[PDB]
């Protein structure tokens, strides 16, 4: 089938600056190409139809080119709406009409490197049979982070699960909790947890951690 | 003026099937000019059916495997959208949406609100709200964990509305069977004074927890 590839996934971008975003086809497509915008919770939004022509009422600072199989978008001048997620599609007569993967536009500031909080799980969680341990990296960029939790220096793997805000309209930073679930029994097995994180801003890995049963 | 206005939510089975509707109010084009899209959480999105203008009959996915059908009620400008033999995988928001041009200056793009469609063996349930203590051990982070939940839109306030800056509510996770955590930033001074609680308005269950945080002490 014809396959469309947006290389690269994510923009780090300054507010004010140019921004081109690339549209690969595994073959021609000639010109029938289009762009839209998505933004957080919203239905996305037509913006470059034909290749290279503005869809009505869209801002002139957005404009397409291309023809055939390589294509772009480019905005000439980042403003704060336009951090949001872009998909090309393909328009031909050749059913499926696919999207490409899409490509994100984020703000790109300083490096800014986690605060790291280490939660253990509270008395009433395990009453009820289970243990949360939460690991808390706040307000940190870039997004890249590598928390692992080690629990008696033992590295835990399919054990936990992250999740992450949206970049921080304020200061353009991401915050990130990773949570390790064992059951109560499996808790009281054991002493020493640890969640330990590695980021850009940090010349060492940060490690949080607590003895089960401690104050 | 014109609007294309889905139907509500849908919680299915897996094996089963569900029909998502899409009205359009205002305008005069044809109902079949209607396609159909998908966006599973935190990913793209996917096209699942539609008539290409040279053809009569529409296209499909052809992953989706010939489990959909896309239908159009040209007496009421309805399209629907049925998905039969649900998997697990077809957990989105779908979409319908006229683009294209078909005969009125530029494009016509037109978009339904969407509709999110959930498909596991899972069943409804309200979550307990466990405390995320700050340690004793300046900035002092302490948060409310909410676990073990099902139907979505669980909503998290702190001190009732009187406290959002430094708050971090995290997108939900779920579980290899059946939860989400919120936080907020402190001074370290301020605690044992000002008392926080985290207030869950969970809107289907009925569930109204409003849990107290307070640091946690010796003995």
């Amino acid at each position: 089938e014809i396959v469309l590839t947006q290389s690269p996934a994510t923009l780090s971008l300054s507010p004010g600056a140019r921004a081109s975003l690339s549209c690969r086809a595994s073959q021609s497509v000639n010109n029938f190409l289009a762009w839209y915008q998505q933004k957080p919770g919203q239905a996305p939004r037509l913006l470059i139809y034909d290749a290279s022509k503005r869809a009505t009422g869209i801002p002139a600072r957005f404009s397409g080119s291309g023809s055939g199989t390589d294509f772009t978008l480019t905005i000439s001048s980042l403003e704060p709406e336009d951090f949001a997620v872009y998909y090309c599609q393909q328009r031909t007569n050749w059913p499926p009409l696919t999207f490409g993967g899409g490509t994100k536009v984020e703000i790109k500031r300083t490096v800014a490197a986690p605060s790291v909080f280490i939660f253990p799980p509270s008395d009433e969680q395990l009453k009820s049979g289970t243990a949360s341990v939460v690991c808390l990296l706040n307000n940190f960029y870039p997004r890249e982070a590598k928390v692992q939790w080690k629990v008696d220096n033992a590295l835990q793997s399919g054990n936990s699960q992250e999740s992450v805000t949206e970049q921080d309209s304020k200061d353009s930073t991401y915050s990130l909790s990773s949570t390790l679930t064992l059951s109560k029994a499996d808790y009281e097995k054991h002493k020493v947890y640890a969640c330990e994180v590695t980021h850009q801003g940090l010349s060492s890995p940060v490690t949080k951690s607590f003895n089960r049963g401690e104050c | 003026q014109v609007q294309l206005v889905q139907s509500g939510a849908e919680v299915k089975k897996p094996g089963s099937s569900v029909k998502v509707s899409c009205k359009a109010s205002g305008g005069t084009f044809k109902t079949y000019t209607l396609t159909w899209v998908r966006q599973a959480p935190g990913q793209g999105l996917e096209w699942l059916g539609g008539i290409i203008p040279i053809f009569d009959a529409p296209n499909y996915a052809p992953k989706l495997l010939g489990r959909l059908t896309i239908t159009a009620d040209e007496s009421t400008k309805t399209s629907y959208m049925e998905l039969s033999s649900l998997r697990s995988e077809d957990s989105a928001i779908y979409y319908c949406a006229r683009v294209g041009d078909y005969g009125d200056w530029g494009w016509f793009d037109l978009w339904g609100q969407g509709t999110l469609v959930t498909v596991s063996s899972a069943s409804t349930k309200g979550p307990s709200v466990f405390p995320l203590a700050p340690s004793s051990k300046g900035t002092a982070a302490l948060g409310c964990l909410v676990k073990d939940y099902f139907p979505e839109p669980v909503t998290v306030s702190w001190n009732s509305g009187a406290l959002t800056s430094g708050v971090h509510t995290f997108p939900a996770v779920l579980q290899s069977s059946g939860s989400l955590s919120s936080v907020v930033t402190v001074p370290s001074s301020s605690l044992g004074t000002q008392t926080y609680i985290c207030n869950v308005n969970h809107k289907p269950s009925n569930t109204k927890v409003d849990k107290k945080v307070e640091p946690k002490s010796c003995d």
